[PDB]
């Protein structure tokens, strides 16, 4: 994952 | 705006100690102290005053996975921020760090800006 990937991955989880 | 805030830094690679220490320096914070590994980070942990962690994952010892769960289940720390910076890049592994409890999640390698805006996310969600 690219820092994006990872970003976007956090958001789905609520962070 | 609170500059004090004491940082422990766990990483096994000098450089990236270095690195992490340097940014953390440019964003004015002076506080800020080093550990190899997990085993090393908790014995620094015992000195008291830490206030925020950055951490990596793959180190001996202890890793940073381990790190993070000895911390969110230790009563004497358990909301302490953790911030993951690591290699570690598989969405299975960022899935696994968050439901540990990891406060953010930065993959090496990573600029300047980017540390920055992810402390600054932390301290937002955290009232800091
Ligand atoms: F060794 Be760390 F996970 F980059
Ligand atoms: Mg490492």
């Amino acid at each position: 994952a690219s820092q994006d990937q990872v970003d976007d991955l956090l958001d789905s989880l609520g962070f | 705006a609170d500059k004090e805030l004491k940082f422990l830094v766990v990483d096994d690679f000098s450089t990236m100690r270095r690195i992490v220490r340097n940014l953390l320096k440019e964003l004015g914070f002076n506080n800020v102290e080093e550990a190899e590994d997990g085993v090393d980070a908790l014995n620094k942990l015992q000195a008291g005053g830490f206030g925020f962690i950055i951490s990596d994952w793959n180190m001996p010892n202890m890793d940073g996975l381990e790190l993070l769960k000895t911390i969110r289940a230790d009563s004497a720390m358990s909301a302490l921020p953790v911030l993951m910076v690591t290699a570690e890049a598989k969405k299975e592994n960022i899935i696994a760090a968050a439901q540990a409890g990891a406060s953010g999640y930065v993959v090496k390698p990573f600029t300047a800006a980017t540390l920055e805006e992810k402390l600054n996310k932390i301290f937002e969600k955290l009232g800091m």
